[PDB]
């Protein structure tokens, strides 16, 4: 703050120190879900690294 | 009474294959036909599950 030199009234204001914040959360589920019956997985799976798995 | 030669008749079989999610996988023959076992845990109703197939 400013105030005028010699001036009458001799009141200083008083500053505030308010710290301030914010909430970061863990809020998402990322998924990859496959469903494979075992004539899929026993008939048209081949490889299931480079056919499911990278994918 | 049925007669018939060999090539009349074709069975074809494949066993399945043990996935990667099954606890307990193996393999018996019946009469010659490689079958697939596979056990699994119901835990709600508390006992075990089999499941040989072809």
């Amino acid at each position: 703050n400013r105030r005028d030199l010699r001036d009458p009234d001799r009141t200083v204001i008083a500053s505030e120190l308010v710290e301030h914040s914010f909430g970061v959360t863990l809020d998402k589920h990322v998924y990859a879900a496959l469903k494979f019956t075992d004539e899929q997985r026993t008939l048209d799976i081949r490889d299931y690294t480079k056919q499911v798995l990278m994918p | 009474a049925y007669l018939w030669h060999r090539t009349a008749f074709i069975l074809a079989y494949r066993t399945p294959v043990v996935p990667e999610g099954a606890k307990a996988g193996a393999s018996f023959s019946a009469n010659g036909v490689a079958l697939r076992w596979l056990a699994d845990y119901d835990y709600s109703q508390l006992g075990d599950r089999t499941l040989l197939d072809v």
